[PDB]
RNA sequence: ACACCCAGCC
């Protein structure tokens, strides 16, 4: 039963036998997300304070923070808690994210 | 001078011009300008000790964005211009970069929201049908390509039986035209019927087994 | 992917488009005054001082695929096709995302180097946020 | 490619509510309880939109379309948004 | 320690020596450039614990919510009341559990151990 | 002086069809090529295809300057855009769209390893010595 | 047959 089974996964309700710990079932409250485009995320972000990589010299990678989407490096970004702020307002205002 | 040539006259007089990065509503602003020559103005301010950059948007073309300066030397960037005449020349290099951004905050969401909203416009998602469909397999007589087909074999009719003679004079021709043949292409050259071909053939000529693809006949009479 | 044996990291680099070494180290190290970096990476350019331009690399790279065959353009076209729809899919398929990919195997050597290095800790196979959860949905789409 | 060159499109997917041949042919809505009695599968036809055009040397473009072609039935989960309930 | 390259065909340098004149040569061992070493070092190795985390941890780390905050270390430069001290976790030690504080005012973020 | 409050504001220009076509270009920072040397160019498709989704090859002062070759940007320009803003002697900019993102990138002459020597001398695998040598026979 | 699940008791 590792520790990021909290809230997600019961941690009582498992088979006893060959099965155990590799059947599961899920939280009261768990919810599965079904997925969603990526793109008005990359939209949103090349149209914010990010730069591409391909329109960036590699030295300055190493100060600013690099941006994933989806596993992908997008590009890099200077201000990271702007970013962060902004991003995190928008998906609680129901926003494009 | 060559048609390949750089020209680099922009180079030697240390051309300065300016990267400057826009959003996509005002570049979609000034190409609906029709290039009547102005789409707006440029204002930068010098003090003490700092430097303000911004452009302020024509009232026409409507019915203040600023501006913010990046580092230059991470990389070296210029620019070259290619021409129907095909020469190359270089107009300089990249002195300062600029990006724009709007004034406006949380009305700017809303325009934000209509681009997204035009951009879904295209694509795609399945349809639910109250009824289901009844119009397809519908009966018919025959088929359209079998009727076309029957009507074509029809005005064509079957390939004539010749006299020998003529036949001879097209395998003539054949032989000229190319040594090797495959029966498929003899048939359909010639136009004749494949047992009177066959038959025809066989008396002059013969069949060379080949380990390549397949047994062919040869047109030679030896 | 689809090659039967290993190959060294500044073949597949190389092969990318990238022959100097400094263009290799600027993708797999970011930060120039870090020795200890450049002293683990040493042995991969040892390594690949054989292998010195990009269709050698490309030669490197099809040599060991499917199938040895005879000429050389075929598997220079076949170890391109490879590294162009094959290695690392989600970042780019297009003909031209190369600097791409360029940029996420240094990404990815760079994790394997601070791993080396303990800067981070090794992943786990059980934080179940490194789990995705496969439903009816994306299931069916899989058949469909 | 054989001369004639054929291209088919596939664009617009439908798929109406679950439905039931008898041996008559004729179509009916499958409700779920009828499928579990009479050890049916509960499935929805899926029709597809395709567009066939010829290339001709002789520049004789058509165009043609044929609407909502079925091309089998999709199991459908019960009490989702493509079910009867 | 020290990594430069070649301005030629920009790959890695290599150390080399010349009996003619004895000094040590930084050449390119793929073109032929050569120049001249003003360091005098090779490989350096440190065994022991030489990490000097104190100018590793990156400063920014301060504002990450999940970490401790404590009043009673204020900061040595801006004298700020208040700091977020952590551990290590790095291996080639697995040993010091030790803390390092990064003070959390803005525009600051000296690191200093204690 | 006028320089420390310099007041600078001219008018943009953007003409809707132009006959030269234009591309942001853009060496490496370690490159560190000079423009003076470069007497002459040549600018041609590559040979290698065998016609306007190819890439170019750089061929400086014939075979005595450097060569160069490169691809075009990975990225589209469906949300970005590039305008470059030319100096005229009237006063006025002119900005110009862009089609393509080009990086050349430098290429090193001398005698290079072949595929097939290399793959002869692969069986010293880490037994190989003298490092000159190698290139020495070849 | 066979296969696959589930389940019971240790
Ligand atoms: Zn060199
Ligand atoms: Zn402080």
């Amino acid at each position: 039963l590792h520790n990021t089974l909290w809230g997600m996964v019961c941690p009582a309700e498992t088979p006893e036998g060959h099965a155990v710990g590799l059947v599961k079932n899920l939280a009261l409250m768990a919810y599965i997300s079904v997925g969603s485009q990526p793109s008005p995320i990359l939209e949103f972000l090349e149209e914010w304070s990010m730069e591409n990589l391909e329109e960036i010299s590699p030295a300055a990678i190493a100060d600013a923070t690099k941006i994933f989407v989806n596993g992908c490096w997008v590009g890099i970004h200077k201000d990271p808690e702007q970013l962060m702020n902004t991003l995190r307002k928008l998906r609680r205002q129901m926003d494009i994210i | 001078a060559e048609r390949g040539e750089l020209d680099l006259t922009g180079a030697k007089q240390n051309t300065g011009v300016w990267l400057v990065k826009v959003p996509k509503y005002l570049s979609q602003q000034w190409a609906k300008a029709s290039g009547r020559g102005e789409v707006g103005k440029l204002r930068i301010a010098k003090t003490q000790g700092r430097t303000e950059v911004s452009f302020t948007l024509n009232e026409d073309l409507a019915n203040e964005h600023p501006f913010v300066l990046q580092s230059v030397g991470g990389q070296t960037l210029t620019v070259f211009t290619e021409s129907s005449s095909d020469k190359l020349s270089l107009e300089g290099i990249v002195v300062q970069r600029a990006e724009c951004r709007p004034a406006a905050s949380e009305n700017y969401m809303r325009l934000k929201r209509l681009q997204i909203e035009e951009s879904s416009k295209p694509v795609r998602l399945s349809q639910q049908l109250d009824k289901v469909v009844t119009t397809n397999y519908k009966p018919v007589a025959n088929h359209q390509y079998n009727i076309e087909y029957e009507r074509k074999k029809k005005e064509d009719g079957k390939r004539a039986r010749a006299d020998k003679q003529h036949v001879l004079d097209m395998l003539f021709s054949a032989f000229e035209k190319h040594q090797y043949y495959n029966l498929k292409d003899l048939v359909d050259i010639t136009k004749q019927p494949v047992v009177y071909l066959k038959e025809i053939l066989k008396e002059i000529g013969v069949q060379n087994v080949k380990g390549i693809h397949k047994n062919t006949w040869e047109l030679k009479p030896e | 992917p689809y090659i039967k044996q290993e190959v060294p990291i500044i073949i597949v680099f190389r092969a990318l488009g990238f022959v100097s070494d400094r263009d290799i180290l600027e993708h797999i190290i970011y930060d120039f005054e870090d020795p200890e970096m450049m002293e683990m990476v040493k042995p991969s350019l040892d390594e690949a001082f054989v292998i010195q331009e990009q269709n050698v690399a490309l030669n490197f790279i099809g040599s060991r695929g499917a199938k040895p065959g005879v000429t050389k353009e075929k598997r220079i076209k076949y170890a391109k096709e490879v590294l162009q729809k094959e290695m690392l899919p989600h970042v780019g398929v297009s003909d031209f995302c190369e600097t791409k990919k360029a940029y996420f195997l240094g990404y990815m050597v760079h994790r394997l180097l601070l791993a080396a290095l303990g800067r981070r800790e090794l992943d786990d196979r059980d934080h179940y946020g490194n789990k995705r959860l496969d439903l009816a949905g994306p299931l069916l789409a899989f058949l469909f | 490619q054989a001369p004639p060159r054929y291209l088919l499109k596939f664009e617009q997917i439908y798929l109406s509510k679950p439905t039931h041949w008898e041996r008559d042919g004729a179509p009916s809505p499958m409700m779920p309880n009828e499928a579990r009695l009479r050890n049916l599968t509960y499935s929805a036809p899926l029709y597809v939109d395709i567009t066939k055009t010829v290339i001709k040397e002789g520049e004789e473009q058509l165009q043609t379309q044929h609407q909502k072609t079925f091309i089998g039935k999709i199991p459908i989960m019960l009490r989702s948004t493509y079910c009867l309930l | 320690v020290g990594i430069r390259f070649c301005q030629e065909c920009n790959n890695m340098l290599y150390p080399k020596e010349d009996k003619e004149n004895r000094i040590l040569l930084y050449a390119c061992r793929n073109c032929d450039y050569q120049q001249e070493a003003d360091n005098s070092c090779i490989y350096v190795n440190k065994i022991t614990h030489e990490v000097d985390e104190l100018t590793q941890i990156i400063a920014d780390v301060s504002q990450d919510p999940t970490l401790p905050r404590t009043e009673d270390h204020p900061c040595q430069k801006c004298g700020h009341k208040e700091a977020v001290f952590f551990q290590s976790h790095s291996a080639r030690a697995e040993d010091a559990m030790r803390l390092y504080y990064v003070c959390t005012a803005p525009h600051c973020g000296h690191r200093w151990t204690e | 002086g006028p320089s420390s409050q310099n007041v600078t504001e001219y008018v943009v220009r953007v003409p809707k069809n132009t006959t030269k076509k234009y591309n942001i270009m853009a060496f490496n920072a370690a490159d560190k090529v000079n423009f003076a040397t470069w007497n002459q160019a040549r600018l041609e498709r590559d040979l290698s295809n065998k016609p306007e989704d190819q890439p170019w090859l750089l061929r400086v002062n014939g075979k005595s300057g450097r060569k160069f070759k490169g691809i075009k940007k990975g990225g589209v320009t469906e949300n970005t855009s590039y305008y470059i803003f030319t100096q005229c002697p009237d006063g006025a900019f002119e900005a110009f769209p862009v089609h393509n993102w080009y990086n050349f990138t430098p290429l090193a002459r001398h005698r290079t390893l072949t595929a097939e020597e290399a793959e002869e001398e692969w069986e010293r695998r880490n037994k190989v010595l003298n490092h000159f040598s190698i290139m020495q026979q070849r």
